[PDB]
Parts: C-alpha cells; sequence; structure tokens
C-alpha cells in the first residue's frame, strides 16, 4: 500500500522552489512531466442551519491523476470523474449515462447556485515532479487571488516501511534552507477504508487550512 | 522526413555518436550511476 | 461644521490641532501667523486648512431637528 | 560595505522625518522608489462602520467619513489577511479588526468626542496592531464630534488592511520632497527672468552641498543625474525608517513576481 | 410609536386615535428610527 | 450535457414478441437484456432557500435523478434459473410482485442527473431536451453512503422505482428501448405500466450549438418513425408532462 | 417627433482617441440594443453572449424568434436553456466599432451632425477628439450632445459611408478644411519646431514608440559627435506621410531661410 | 436647514471663507456662509486633458472631502375626502383584496404605511401606503376581482433617487384629513462632468482625475489639487484671476486677510515686493518635476491658492437613454420627460 | 382577459414593465402586449 | 453612476496572465511584452536598466490610457541573443541594486540611533 505526505509552507520565498531542487540535485535520479491542481471553497447560502452542520466544501480538482474532483465536507469524502474513458461500462451499456458528463464543478456553480456559491479559488500550475530512490517529489508554487501564497510540497512512496525517515530527512532538507515554519500532514480519512486519492484530499485540506 | 544533404549527413553522424554513446552507457549500467540531468555551458577542453 | 481631519493637499492631519489652536489666539494674544507656525504648519496647504475655516457646529448646536420656522 | 551599490547618507531623522541624500543611483530608480513609499505599503484603517444611535446634528455618511481617515497603529500588517482571501465569513478574527464607540452628552456643556474614545473588543492574539495614533499633546486625538445635552451616539467599527491605490486613508506618508541639481548644470530646466536671471530666482538650500559651476567651464556634455536629496514625513502609523525599508521590499517583491511569471511562460514554452 | 415635536414626549398612536400630544397637545409628531439597526449593501 | 432528442410510444404485450421479430428484421441486431434502478432526490423543504431569486426567476429548484445498475441475481426467483439469461424472461414479468423489494433497496442505500423542461414552440417535430450528467466513482470517511451524500449537498429522498426492458441499436447512433416500469414501496410494489411496454426511440447530441447534426438527427428519427408507420404510432409527448421541477408535481409515466 | 434608441449626456475631451471615434459610457451601452441576425458566422459568440444575461456587458437583452414573438430574457430563466436557430434575432448590447450618429443643437449647417465609432468607457460623459470641436462649435463646460443608434444593415452602411468624419474635411461653404490642430498642440508643434530644440536617445525612443505607424528604423542623428542628439523637425517627420511635398515662402524669405 | 422639508436642498460638508475678500463682504456676510473652497490651482498644460475649458484634480483631494456635498429632497401626500366618506387610506396594503398594485418593494412599510426613518430606499421602492375604497358598482372592465374591495394609491420614489430616509412627519390639515411628509437624504461626490467655476467667469468641467503619483510636484512636495489650461487667459483678459492667486497665495504664506476692494491703492509690485520676503520667486513661478518618469519641467509653472464653487449642473442628472417604454394617449408617440423616460 | 398560450396555467400570471411599455409572462418570459 | 470599482487596480481578473510575449513582425529579433495591472513605476524602471546592456539596442515602453492599468515594453537585441534573457539579466540586476540599498540604509539609520 502506498503512503503519501503534504508539507506547505506560508513564508515562502519566490526562489525557494529553485532552493529545494537544487539542494536535493544530489540524490535526483530523473525528472518528469508537470502537474497542476486546483483547489474551490464553497460556501452553504442556507440560514436556517442546524449548530453541528457544517457550512463549508472543499473541492480538489486533480489534474495528473486523470482529471479527477474531490468534494469534501466533515470529514467525509466524494469522488467524481469527468473524461469518457473512467466511465464503468455497465452505466454506459444500461443508459443511466449518456456518455458525455460534465465536471462536478460546473453543476455547483450552475445549477445549484441558490445553495452553494463561490468563496475562494487557490491555483497551482507548472509543478515540478522529481524520481528520487524509492520516492517522487513534487513543488509547485501557490497563486491566490491577491498574488503568490506559498509552497506546497506532496511525497509519494509504494513501500510505506521507511515512510518516517523520508519525512524526517525532507525536514532536515528544508531545515537547511532555513524554512523553519511549515505545516506537514500524513493523516488518513478512514483507518479500515484505504482509498487512496481521498486521502490525497483529505491531507492537502488539513495542511491548507489557515 | 529530413530535407537537406547537410541535415542528413548532419543525422548520420549523429547516429554514430549516439550509437556509440547508448553502447558505452549499456556497458556501464550492466556492470555505475549516470547522470541525464546535468547541462554545462561550454564544452570540456579535449 | 467640524474642522477637516486631513489636509486635502499633502495628506497630513489637521483635526487634532485645532483646540489648541483657538487657545494661542487669545490666552497667548498672539498673531495668526505665528500661531499658524507654532503648530508645524509649514506648507501653506496646511495653513490654508486651518486659517480659512468657518465653525458652523456652534450654531446647529443651539438648535433642533424639529421646528424650525421660516 | 557594498562599494558597487546604491549609496545612502543620512543627515536628520525624527520621529516623524528623515532627511538624506541617496547618490551612486539613476533618476528612474528613485523616482520608482518614492512612488511606491507613496502609493503601495499598507496599513490599517476602519472600512465599515454601523450605526446604531444617532442624536447629533450631523449625517451617518458624514460621521463615517470622518472616522474612515483615522491613524491606527499597523506595524504589525504583515501578519494579517486580505479580507478577501480569509475563508471567514465577512470579517474573520484573523482578517479584521473590531472597536465600539459610545458616548452621551449628560452635562450642559457641549462635550467633545475625540478619537481616544475608541475602544477595541476584538482578540489580537498578541499582536502590536489597532492602537490609536495620538500625537497631540493632551492626547485627546482626531476629535470626531461634538454633543450638546440629551444626545447620544453608538456605532461598532470595522478595520482591514488594503493599499493607498484604493483609497487616500491607507496612505503612510504626508509629502516627501525629491530634489536634485541645484546648481542646473545639466540644463534641465531653463529659467524666465525679467532683468538677471540669477538674481530673480532664490537658491536652495542645497547649494552648500555642491560646488559653483565657473564661466570658464564649456557645457559638459557627459554628465548624468546621480545625486539625489529626499525627505520623508510620516502620517504617525509606521515609522519612517519601515516607511522605506517596505517600499524597498515592495519594489523587490514586484521586479520577483515578474521574474517568477517569466520563469514559468519559459517552462510553458519548454512544454 | 412616535415622538412630540417641542417637548419630544414619547407617545405610541393607534391606527384610530387623534394625531395629538398628550401633554403639550400639539398638532406635530414625528416618527422614531428603526430600533433595530439593519445591515444593507449600497447597489 | 447532451441535447437528446426523442419520439415515444407505447404497445400492449400481446403484440411484443411480434413486434420484437420486425426489430431484428430491419436492425439486423439481437436485442440485449438490461435493467436499472432510479432514486428521484428533491431539495428538502426544512431548509428556507430564500436565495432564489424571486424578483428576477434566475432560477427554480428542481429534483436530482441518482442511477444505477442492479444483478439479475436479485431479480430471478427460484423457478427462473432453469431458463437462459435473454429477452424472453420479460414474458413472465407481467405480475406487480417482483423479487426486489424494500428491504433490498433500503440496504443498497452511480449517474447523477439533471434535466430541464423541454424547448417551447409548436415548430418542433421531436422532443429536444437538456440533460446535465455527471458520475460518482467511489466515496469515503464515517458516513460514506449515498443517502449521507445527498442530505450533505441539501437533498432528501421522494421515491424509486425500477426498469427492466431490451435495447436496440441500430445506426447513426440511434437507440431504441422496450421498458417496463415497477414503482416500490414499503407498502409494496405495483406496476404502473401494467399489461403493455413503453417505448422510446432517441439520440444524443453532444453540443447543442452545432445545428447541422442535430437536422441530421431529426431526419434520422423521422424516417425512423415513419418506417413504422401502420404497426406503431410514435408521437411527440406533452411538452408540460417532462417538467421535473418542485414546484409543480408530476410524473410521466 | 420623439424618437426611439437615443441619448444625451455631456462632452469632454480626450486626446488618445482617433479622429472619428467617441466614447460610450457604460450605462448607456448596456440601456440601447442592436437587432443581430444569427448566422452559420456568429452563432458561437451570440450563444455566449444569451448566456451572459442582460445584467453583463457584453450581453443580451430579448431574443426574437422568426414568427415575431419576443421573449425577454430577464424572466425566462433561460439565458442558459434558449438554443439559438438561423433567422432569430438576439437584440444585444452596443459593442466596439457599431456606428452611431451624433449631433449638437442648433444643427445650422450639414458639418453639425456626424458618424462616429464607439468605445465603450467608464464614467456618465462623452469622449471627442480635440479637433472636431470645431465644425460642432462646442467646448467643454457643460454642453451636452445627442446620440442616435442605427437599427439596420442599410442605415449603418449609410452612416458608414457618407456621414462620417473623415469625409467631412474639406467643407462646401467655402472649399477649405474645417479641421485642424488647435489649442495646446498647436501651441506645442511650435515650440517643438524651433532651430533651438535637441532631443536625447531614450526620448526619441519613446517618441518612435508612440507612433503607431513606425517600422522600426532609427533615424540616424543629425549631430554624430561628440554626442548624438536629434532634432524636433526629424523626429516629427516620423507622422507625415512619405511622398508628400510642401512649399511656402512667405516675407523675406530665401532658399536658405 | 436641518428642520425645513423644502423640495430640494443642496449643503457643503467643509466651506472656507475666502482668502481674498472685498471689504463689503462684512454686510453681505459673506464670511459666514461661504459658498465654495480655497482650491490650490496650476495653471498649466499636463497630458492635454484640460483643452477647452476643462480642468484636472488630484483624486487623493476627492477622497479626503473636497467638494462633497449633502442632498434632501421631500415628498408630501394627504387623505382625500370624496364626498362624506373617507376614500383615501393610510394602510399597508395587501395583494388579497388590492388590485393595480406596483412593481415596488412593500416589505419596507411598517403598519401604519409609512416607512420609518433609517432605511435605504432606492429605486421604484414605495414609502406612502394608500389604499382607496371603490364603489361595488364600479368595475374596471372585467380586471376587478370578487375580493379586490379596494385600489392601490401608493407614490414610488423617482426612478434614479437612492439613498436614506431622514425623517418622517404626521400632522393634519384645516380640514383635519391626515398629513405626511418624508424628507429624504444622499451624498453627491465630484466626478467627470460637473461643473466647476471661478470668481471671473472662467467655469469648466471635471475631463479627468489622477492620483497623487501622476500630479506634478514642486521640490518642496506640493501637489496642485487642480489644474487648468492657460489657453483660457488672452482672450478674456481676466488679470484679476492672476492678482487674486498672487495675492491669496500671500495671505496663505503670511496669515492675514488680503483686501481686494476695488477702487483703492493695492498694486501688483507691492504684493511681489511682499512675496519676495519670503522666498518664492516674484511672479509667482515654481519649478515642479514630472510625476511619471521624475525628472525636471523645462519651463516653470503658475501656482497658487485661489477660489473656486462647485455649481448646480451634475452629470447624474442630465444622463438619459431610451429603448422603448410609454407612449402618449392622443398622438402615441414617446412621451415627454427624463423622469418619465421619453424620448 | 390575457393569458400566455404556451404555459396554460390559469389563472395567469402577468408582470406589466412600465419602463419598456410591455406585459411578460412571469414563467416562460413572453411578451404578451406592447406599447 | 459608472465608476469602476478601485480594486480592478491590483486584482487580477480570472483567466488574466500577468505578461504576455509577442513576436515583432517588422524588426528581427523584436518582443512586445504586455504587462497587466501595472503603471509607469514599473515600466520605466526596466526600460532605464534595460538601456544599459550593450547587446540590447531598443527598449521603449508606453501606457495607452490612463483609464487602464496596463502597458506595453518592446525590446530588441542582438542577433544570438533572447530578449527574454535580457529581461531577466535586467530584473536581477534592479533586485541585487535594491538589497544592496536597504543593506547601506539599515546600516545608516543604525548608526543614526547610535548617534541619537
Amino acid at each position: 500500500m502506498g503512503k503519501s505526505a503534504v508539507i506547505f509552507v506560508e513564508r515562502a520565498t519566490p526562489a525557494t522552489l529553485t532552493e529545494l531542487k537544487d539542494a536535493l540535485s544530489n540524490s535526483i535520479l530523473s525528472v518528469r512531466d508537470p502537474w497542476s491542481i486546483d483547489f474551490r471553497t464553497y460556501r452553504c447560502s442556507i440560514k436556517n442551519l442546524p449548530a453541528d452542520v457544517s457550512k463549508l466544501m472543499y473541492s480538489i480538482t486533480f489534474h495528473h491523476h486523470g482529471r479527477q474532483t474531490v468534494l469534501i465536507k466533515d470529514n467525509s469524502a466524494m469522488v467524481t470523474t469527468a473524461a469518457a474513458a473512467d466511465i464503468p461500462p455497465a452505466l454506459v451499456f444500461n443508459g443511466s449515462s449518456t456518455g458525455v458528463p460534465e465536471s462536478i464543478d460546473t453543476i455547483l456553480s450552475s445549477k445549484l447556485s441558490n445553495i452553494w456559491m463561490q468563496r475562494q479559488l487557490i491555483k497551482g500550475d507548472a509543478g515540478e515532479t522529481l524520481i528520487l530512490d524509492g520516492l517522487t517529489v513534487r513543488l509547485v508554487n501557490l497563486f491566490s487571488s491577491t498574488g503568490f501564497k506559498g509552497l506546497l510540497i506532496e511525497l509519494q512512496a509504494d513501500e510505506a516501511g521507511e515512510f518516517e525517515t523520508k519525512i524526517a530527512g525532507i525536514e532536515g532538507h528544508l531545515a537547511e534552507i532555513r524554512a523553519k515554519e511549515y505545516k506537514t500532514s500524513s493523516d488518513s480519512l478512514g483507518p479500515d477504508t484505504s482509498n487512496e486519492i481521498c486521502d490525497l484530499a483529505y491531507q492537502y485540506v488539513r495542511a491548507l487550512e489557515l | 522526413r529530413a530535407e537537406g544533404p547537410e541535415e542528413l549527413a548532419r543525422i548520420l553522424q549523429q547516429l554514430k555518436l549516439d550509437k556509440i554513446i547508448h553502447v558505452l552507457t549499456t556497458m556501464f549500467e550492466n556492470t555505475w550511476s549516470c547522470s541525464r540531468i546535468i547541462k554545462i555551458d561550454k564544452p570540456i577542453r579535449t | 461644521m467640524i474642522v477637516p481631519v486631513r489636509c486635502f493637499s499633502c495628506g497630513k492631519v489637521v483635526g487634532d490641532k485645532w483646540e489648541s489652536y483657538l487657545n494661542l489666539l487669545q490666552e497667548d494674544e498672539l498673531d495668526e501667523g505665528t500661531a499658524l507656525s507654532r503648530l508645524g504648519l509649514k506648507r501653506y496647504c496646511c495653513r490654508r486648512m486651518i486659517l480659512t475655516h468657518v465653525d458652523l457646529i456652534e450654531k446647529f448646536l443651539r438648535y433642533n431637528p424639529l421646528e424650525k420656522r421660516d | 560595505m557594498s562599494e558597487e551599490g546604491p549609496q545612502v547618507k543620512i543627515r536628520e531623522a525624527s520621529k516623524d522625518n528623515v532627511d538624506f541624500i541617496l547618490s551612486n543611483v539613476d533618476l528612474a530608480m528613485a523616482n520608482s522608489l518614492r512612488r511606491v513609499m507613496i502609493a503601495e505599503i499598507p496599513t490599517l484603517a476602519i472600512d465599515s462602520v454601523e450605526v446604531e444611535t444617532n442624536t447629533t446634528v450631523l449625517a451617518d455618511e458624514f460621521i463615517a467619513h470622518r472616522l474612515g481617515l483615522i491613524p491606527l497603529q499597523s506595524m504589525d500588517i504583515e501578519q494579517l489577511e486580505y479580507s478577501r482571501d480569509c475563508f471567514c465569513e465577512d470579517h474573520c478574527d484573523k482578517c479584521s479588526v473590531v472597536l465600539t464607540l459610545q458616548a452621551f452628552g449628560e452635562s450642559e456643556s457641549t462635550t467633545n468626542v475625540y478619537s481616544k474614545d475608541l475602544v477595541i473588543v476584538s482578540n489580537l492574539m498578541g499582536r502590536n496592531i489597532g492602537h490609536p495614533i495620538i500625537q497631540d499633546k493632551e492626547g485627546n486625538g482626531v476629535l470626531i464630534c461634538k454633543l450638546r445635552k440629551g444626545q447620544e451616539l453608538k456605532l461598532t467599527c470595522v478595520a482591514k488592511k488594503g493599499i493607498a491605490k484604493e483609497h487616500a486613508k491607507w496612505g503612510p506618508a504626508a509629502a516627501i520632497e525629491f530634489e536634485y541639481d541645484p546648481w542646473n548644470k545639466l540644463k534641465h530646466t531653463d529659467y524666465w527672468y525679467e532683468q538677471d536671471s540669477a538674481k530673480e530666482w532664490p537658491q536652495s538650500k542645497n547649494c552648500e552641498y555642491e560646488d559653483p559651476p565657473n564661466e570658464g567651464d564649456p557645457f559638459d556634455y557627459k554628465a548624468q543625474a546621480d545625486t539625489f536629496y529626499m525627505n520623508v514625513e510620516s502620517v504617525g502609523s509606521i515609522p519612517v525608517d519601515q516607511v522605506v525599508v517596505r517600499g524597498i521590499d515592495t519594489l523587490q517583491k514586484k521586479v520577483a513576481s515578474i521574474l517568477l511569471a517569466l520563469t514559468q511562460m519559459d517552462q510553458d514554452k519548454v512544454n | 410609536k412616535y415622538i412630540c415635536a417641542e417637548c419630544s414626549s414619547k407617545l405610541s398612536l393607534s391606527r384610530t386615535d387623534a394625531v395629538r400630544c398628550k401633554d403639550c397637545g400639539h398638532r406635530i409628531l414625528l416618527k422614531a428610527r428603526t430600533k433595530r439597526l439593519v445591515q444593507f449593501e449600497a447597489r | 450535457m447532451v441535447q437528446q432528442l426523442s419520439l415515444f410510444g407505447s404497445i400492449g404485450d400481446d403484440g411484443y414478441d411480434l413486434l420484437i421479430s420486425t426489430l431484428t428484421t430491419i436492425s439486423g441486431n439481437p436485442p440485449l437484456l438490461y435493467n436499472s434502478l432510479c432514486t428521484v432526490w428533491k431539495p428538502n423543504p426544512s431548509y428556507d432557500v430564500e436565495n432564489v431569486n424571486s424578483r428576477n426567476q434566475l432560477v427554480e429548484p428542481n429534483r436530482i435523478k441518482l442511477s444505477k445498475e442492479v444483478p439479475f441475481s436479485y431479480l430471478i426467483d427460484e423457478t427462473m434459473m432453469d431458463k437462459p439469461l435473454n429477452f424472453r424472461i420479460l414474458k413472465s414479468f407481467t405480475n406487480d410482485k417482483i423479487p426486489l423489494n424494500y428491504a433490498m433497496t433500503r440496504n443498497i442505500l452511480w449517474s447523477l442527473q439533471i434535466s430541464d423542461i423541454p424547448a417551447a414552440g409548436n415548430n418542433r417535430s421531436v422532443s429536444m431536451q437538456t440533460i446535465a450528467e455527471t458520475i460518482i466513482l467511489s466515496s469515503a470517511g464515517k458516513n460514506s453512503s449515498v443517502s449521507s451524500l445527498m442530505n450533505g449537498l441539501g437533498y432528501v429522498f421522494e421515491f424509486q422505482y425500477l426498469t427492466i426492458g431490451v435495447k436496440f441499436f441500430m445506426k447513426h447512433g440511434l437507440i431504441l428501448e422496450l421498458q417496463k416500469i415497477w414503482q416500490i414501496e414499503e407498502a409494496g410494489n405495483s406496476q404502473i405500466t401494467s399489461g403493455g411496454f413503453l417505448l422510446k426511440a432517441y439520440i444524443n447530441v453532444s453540443r447543442g450549438t452545432d445545428i447541422d447534426r442535430i437536422n441530421y438527427t431529426e431526419t434520422a428519427l423521422m424516417n425512423l418513425k415513419k418506417e413504422l408507420q401502420g404497426y406503431i404510432e410514435l408521437s411527440v409527448p406533452d411538452r408540460q408532462s417532462m417538467d421535473s421541477r418542485v414546484a409543480h408535481g408530476n410524473i410521466l409515466i | 417627433k420623439r424618437v426611439d434608441f437615443s441619448a444625451r449626456t455631456v462632452i469632454s475631451g480626450d486626446p488618445n482617441l482617433e479622429l472619428d471615434q467617441v466614447g460610450v459610457p457604460k450605462s448607456i451601452a448596456k440601456t440601447l440594443t442592436y437587432p443581430e441576425v444569427v448566422t452559420p458566422y456568429n452563432i458561437d459568440r451570440l450563444t455566449q453572449l444569451v448566456r451572459n444575461g442582460p445584467n453583463e456587458h457584453p450581453g443580451a437583452k430579448y431574443v426574437i424568434r422568426d414568427s415575431g414573438d419576443r421573449i425577454d430574457l430577464r424572466y425566462s430563466k433561460r439565458a442558459g436553456d434558449i438554443q439559438l436557430q438561423y433567422g432569430w434575432k438576439v437584440e444585444r448590447h452596443i459593442m466596439d466599432n457599431d456606428p452611431v450618429l451624433f449631433n449638437r443643437q442648433p444643427s445650422l449647417h450639414k458639418m453639425s451632425m456626424m458618424a462616429h465609432r464607439v468605445k465603450v468607457i467608464p464614467y456618465s460623459t462623452f469622449r471627442l477628439n480635440l479637433s472636431v470641436t470645431s465644425p460642432y462649435n462646442a467646448d467643454f463646460d457643460g454642453d451636452e450632445m445627442n446620440l442616435h443608434v442605427p437599427q439596420s444593415e442599410e442605415t449603418r452602411a449609410e452612416l458608414s459611408q457618407l456621414c462620417a468624419v473623415p469625409l467631412q474635411i474639406v467643407s462646401p461653404q467655402s472649399n477649405k478644411p474645417c479641421m485642424g490642430i488647435v489649442q495646446d498642440t498647436l501651441c506645442g508643434i511650435r515650440k517643438l519646431t524651433l532651430r533651438d530644440t535637441f532631443i536625447e536617445l531614450d526620448q526619441v525612443l519613446n517618441m518612435l514608440y508612440w507612433v503607431p505607424d513606425w517600422d522600426g528604423v532609427i533615424p540616424t542623428p543629425a549631430i554624430i559627435k561628440p554626442k548624438p542628439l536629434w532634432s524636433g523637425k526629424q523626429i516629427l517627420s516620423v507622422a507625415i506621410p512619405n511622398g508628400i511635398h510642401l512649399q511656402r515662402f512667405d516675407e523675406g524669405t530665401t532658399l536658405l531661410s | 436647514y436641518n428642520v425645513r422639508m423644502d423640495t430640494m436642498a443642496n449643503i457643503l460638508y467643509y466651506p472656507q471663507k475666502p482668502l481674498g475678500t472685498t471689504r463689503a463682504m462684512e454686510y453681505l456676510k459673506f464670511r459666514e456662509l461661504p459658498a465654495g473652497q480655497n482650491a490650490i490651482v496650476a495653471i498649466a498644460c499636463y497630458s492635454g486633458y484640460n483643452q477647452e475649458d476643462s480642468m484636472i484634480m488630484n483624486q487623493s483631494s476627492i477622497d479626503r472631502g473636497l467638494f462633497r456635498s449633502l442632498f434632501f429632497r421631500s415628498y408630501m401626500d394627504q387623505e382625500k375626502k370624496y364626498g362624506m366618506s373617507i376614500t383615501e387610506t393610510f394602510e399597508k396594503p395587501q395583494r388579497t383584496n388590492t388590485l393595480r398594485m406596483k412593481h415596488g418593494t412593500y416589505d419596507k412599510l411598517d403598519d401604519d404605511g409609512l416607512i420609518a426613518p433609517g432605511v435605504r430606499v432606492s429605486g421604484e421602492d414605495v414609502i406612502i401606503g394608500k389604499t382607496t375604497p371603490i364603489s361595488p358598482d364600479e368595475e374596471e372592465l372585467g380586471q376587478r376581482t370578487a375580493y379586490h374591495s379596494k385600489r392601490d394609491a401608493s407614490t414610488p420614489l423617482r426612478s434614479t433617487e437612492n439613498g436614506i430616509v431622514d425623517q418622517v412627519l404626521v400632522t393634519t390639515n384645516q380640514d383635519g384629513l391626515k398629513f405626511v411628509k418624508v424628507r429624504v437624504r444622499t451624498t453627491k461626490i465630484p466626478q467627470i462632468g460637473d461643473k466647476f467655476a471661478s470668481r471671473h467667469g472662467q467655469k469648466g468641467t471635471i475631463g479627468i482625475t489622477y492620483r497623487r503619483e501622476d500630479m506634478p510636484f514642486t521640490a518642496e512636495g506640493i501637489v496642485p489639487d487642480l489644474i487648468i489650461n492657460p489657453h483660457a487667459i488672452p482672450s478674456r483678459m481676466t488679470v484679476a484671476h492672476l492678482i487674486e492667486c498672487l495675492l491669496s497665495k500671500v495671505a496663505a504664506l503670511s496669515g492675514n486677510e488680503g483686501d481686494a476692494s476695488p477702487f483703492t491703492d493695492i498694486t501688483v509690485e507691492g504684493i511681489s515686493k511682499l512675496l519676495r520676503e519670503h522666498g518664492y520667486q516674484s511672479r509667482g513661478f515654481e519649478v515642479m518635476y514630472n510625476g511619471h518618469t521624475g525628472k525636471k519641467l523645462m519651463a516653470q509653472i503658475f501656482f497658487g491658492p485661489t477660489y473656486y464653487q462647485r455649481l448646480r449642473h451634475m452629470v447624474d442628472d442630465k444622463i438619459h437613454a431610451r429603448a422603448r417604454g410609454p407612449m402618449q394617449v392622443l398622438t402615441r408617440q414617446p412621451v415627454e420627460g427624463r423622469s418619465r423616460d421619453g424620448g | 382577459v390575457l393569458t400566455c398560450p404556451e404555459c396554460k396555467v390559469y389563472p395567469p400570471k402577468i408582470v406589466e414593465r412600465f419602463s419598456e411599455g410591455d406585459v411578460v409572462c412571469a414563467l416562460c418570459g413572453l411578451v404578451l402586449s406592447d406599447k | 453612476m459608472n465608476a469602476p470599482d478601485r480594486f480592478e487596480l491590483f486584482l487580477l481578473g480570472e483567466g488574466e496572465s500577468k505578461l504576455k510575449i509577442d513576436p515583432d513582425t517588422k524588426a528581427p529579433n523584436a518582443v512586445v511584452i504586455t504587462f497587466e495591472k501595472e503603471d509607469h513605476t514599473l515600466g520605466n524602471l526596466i526600460r532605464a536598466e534595460l538601456l544599459n546592456d550593450r547587446k540590447v539596442l531598443f527598449a521603449a515602453y508606453k501606457v495607452e490610457h490612463p483609464f487602464f492599468a496596463r502597458f506595453k515594453l518592446r525590446i530588441q537585441t542582438t542577433e544570438g541573443y533572447d530578449p527574454k534573457d535580457a529581461l531577466k539579466n535586467a530584473c536581477n540586476s534592479i533586485i541585487n541594486k535594491l538589497g544592496a540599498l536597504k543593506t547601506n540604509f539599515e546600516t545608516e539609520w543604525n548608526l543614526q540611533t547610535l548617534a541619537a
């Protein structure tokens, strides 16, 4: 079972990504294609709500994992696809689907706009992915509406035996570059049920919260 | 899809060069970690 | 109408100095130019703010929003 | 010492004013520095008011506009967030400050409502911010309104973070003097005279810091503007040295944003 | 609710009562501002 | 999102077998069995949606359809494993009773779908309807379930039904469906399409702006209808019957 | 008689606008319309315009069918629903480079009612080039002028091929130009071309960039050594087209003035 | 002005008594109720946005409260008594028993039918609820239903007027009928298209506004509150404008009221002498730098305070457009009137 | 009596646009009577 | 009222690129670069720095209308040298100069405080 972790640095500089790319250059084995990610928050527009019912809904869009959206609310996850190649053949065959769906963000922001309204949008484009010995590291700069926000690091490994050691090593590597205020997370949404992309989205939410 | 005789000659020269490079790189890897990331601005004087 | 808080031209603040400026005029019996310069008003735009102010708030105050005649 | 870079000579300083010379620098750089020092440095100011009781002789937006210009301490403004970015609804605890104003004219003699009576009721989280700026001897600060017998005013204020490119209320610098070439060696200005131009035009205080030109010297057609004389005064919210340093930092961040966008676009072109 | 015009006395009037003040007997009556402050957005 | 161009009709079960043969004579394809299960959800009345812009009518509340395929092992009783799994089994599906009951469907709790009333005007020869669709692949969390998800969005369950029928694929992407519909409640199961089959022939268009394609689709549908003249009458249904907004309640069945 | 599809507002001056272009405020552009016909060449942009709605510029306000029925887009929720066909009409807002007719009262002569191309701008005033204020006998201390919108293709062609500002320069009352450089541009073009005025490198570069018809060639200076300088006549000659010849001899001027 | 419910009223936030006053003003009381403000004016050419009587203004000055005016309006209504029965009532109408209701929002009305002070009214809202009883024999040609026992007679706001209701008054007239008066407040801020004038027949409109960074500045960091064109001086021969500028500058620098009465002994040379005592070029010129690049300007600039008045014509009251709308009863042509959205 | 010929709903819901001289059904947006 | 919001001066709209580079069709090795939400403060600085490179031939900027915050820059350099590289060098030099200026001012201010 693969494991993943996410570390977000808030006080980063524009050139910190290059600094961390060069500081790891000795162990860098290869480089792969760039990636992107989107992060929306939707708000509840109804006022007759109970106290225990949350008001937000976080939508995370993964571009490299085959164009998939994940909706998060109160530690509850939902995974939607929008590509014609991800459709289970039964739904196509029986007639439950017309074959060319839409992203759930269009549905939230077009038809249900009287229940949910957008509040923010944080984007990340042209990230870099590096293959190290039994590890893959992805770096990207986060841009909000106002401007630069911070640095995002996501780590993924296939063997879970020595994940903590790798996390500690990367933390130390950030330490020599004097990035001392960083928030990390490797939590799991469900102890018994393990879905990789849902756990990744939950870790993103836990890292990016203010 | 090559267009020029000079282009064809350059293509064949590069063919010989990178064929030799591939042969020796395979020789090293079958025994060695090369680097495919480093690019130097100025070629090293012979 | 109460004294403007800020100067319309150089961004400075003159609002708080009105009370102390009025003091120098009759307690110390000074002239207007020296009193204006005593409070750090050096650009003539700040002197313009303080010097030419019509204080109309002391007339509305003897009055009520209910029953003016004609 | 950094001998390859811009040089600076401070001659005078105080809580409000800094008076200095900037040498070995282009004219474009000094002009951009002053433009940024006036226009693009964040500060904390009142951005919304809601009123409960108004038995005064003034309007409501009148007092709102008067409140929107009062200066408040904004030393640690780097730890607040733009309210358009904070995930909170309306105003946050991390993306706003809140004050309250209450006054009542119990006495027969009229009572002045100053700015010392703004009381902060939100949680500051140990940040030095939100205090009103007071510069007069008596400590009363900006006078806000006037009251009589039987008149009351009650209202609540929300103060936020912004720049001066959207309203004049967030500006931390009053007026900055910018001079150079007091002898007109470069022939940048052409004087207007009746009889003798050398006498009608007074002399700047700065002439003592350069040597007068000699009539036997032909016009030097190779010089460039290199020495500037500046003076900067602050409204009071930010210390003036911090005004200069933050202007330099903001210019640096703008150029770095340009650099980052260019690198991103080059990576896109690589694809 | 309402308010007198001379002494500003606090009065409450129905839909049928005479429009007069009880203490001074004047014929000029003013309203009272909305006690519950209501927030608005200028659009 | 598609523009679906459709024509409707119905037949009595007596001719059913005959009809099937004729279809195979035209299409050149054999029928394929299928089934499905649809659940309809409506906005929660406990929540007051003042956001409906009453002075402008920017939007009106609507109903959401969630569909799923169910294996035939839930629909075949102990008397029917002997027969092979083909279309003839539909001949035994004439009773209002069905193996799938309320408790099993409650135990189950996909494709999410929203639609609008067809286009107005009397110069339309086929029912043109707009559909917005998405797919739910999986989920997780402490309350991972369709019911909990739709309550999180703000919707509640209204009813459900079960469709069983056969499909014919013809040229140009034309799909012809023969259906039987069973409404399901705790009180029991009732076949609304009693003693007959509901016939629906339709095509999908991916982009509504392309008009050459839409004209071609209408030409194909009208040619198909003119082929079946004298056997079955294919007609445009009532525009006011295919309206699924919450304010007004009716259900074409 | 009174008419429809018209507006009236004060004027102002804009030196950055071209000669035959008028700045139209945003709201006045949101109120007046134009009935564009849906065709294969515009159905995508027109569809996006209908989706935009009537509260956004650009947008649309009504949709007319083939049969004459007209659907108000505001009440009909179908901004995202109406599918357009060939021959329908979208009543869209007025968009950049739409011809308009523009005048000032009293309209004493032919040259007081001229055509213009629109440019949508903020704020509440109209914008004009500072050289058309002579035919209109208008200044900017409170004058209001009138705007009329054509509603067809023939009418638009008439406004674009007959009444355009470019075609109204040589007036037929006295067979001489009715427009020219006026006021402060005239006061400046004279201070520029004295023999006294010399220009350094950076300003010459900026000035040559400002001329939108430049060809990327830097004129060789007139004083190469000991310092490169340019004369005002040299930079101003860039605006003047090529092939223009002019001779004028004043009092007491020889071939070396 | 606080009490009076006039049909219209304009008030200025901060009025300033002029720096140059005639001696006669002490009898017109113009230093008690002024009508303008002392504005720093630089006569110059700058970017070409002030030609043909336009002017350029400093936007930071606008933001700090220069030339900002309150506006006050009022409406009246009363119950009419046709015959012996009261044919008009002040009560909030209900759609159950009323016909011909207006599209305005009746929600802001109280139970008395009168809105309360402190509510942001807007376009086409109603502030007075008036209902007319109708005799049963009167039917609107089939429009009336069984339960529509009354008609609406409310008074909506003018289509453009926005602001906050400021006062409501209830009284009775000579006949004892009820009487309501509503006063509404608003704030007006200068913008492109307004109208300003000096005391010498020199008026114009704002043509563009600039921020303090693009404004040319002097070596002392002073910035002109407005900039006018010099092509307005020669043909008008308003030398008194220049003399007023010079004398006001000297009075501001010195700090005492400067006489400018007619037929007196003050001369131009005398005030120029008094000017040079302070340290400025005698003819009022000054050295100013470009705002964009920061260079020096080749020509010096005439600079100094003046007095300006904000006239009564705003662009918000002159702007009008019409696509379609109401017609006329007889000729069936678009109606007359801007407030009635005519052609 | 004035009814929408497409909604066919009784009693009809109708809004008059005075500033445009139109009568508009409040459901389909159709324009019934002009001027 | 038609007054646009002020925050459109410093907040990019969605789908807006802060830079846009377009080759110039008239002169070889020339590019036109549009900057958004920026004014003379940046363009003057960048052009004055680009005028110091001996391999840079042409460098000029303009702000077409004072209503909108955006401006155009035009660069032309010698053969075998990329205008984007010239822009990068200019930005690096400006950043180094500003850093040196900040260090000098801090040293002088601290010395004055010691002498205060």
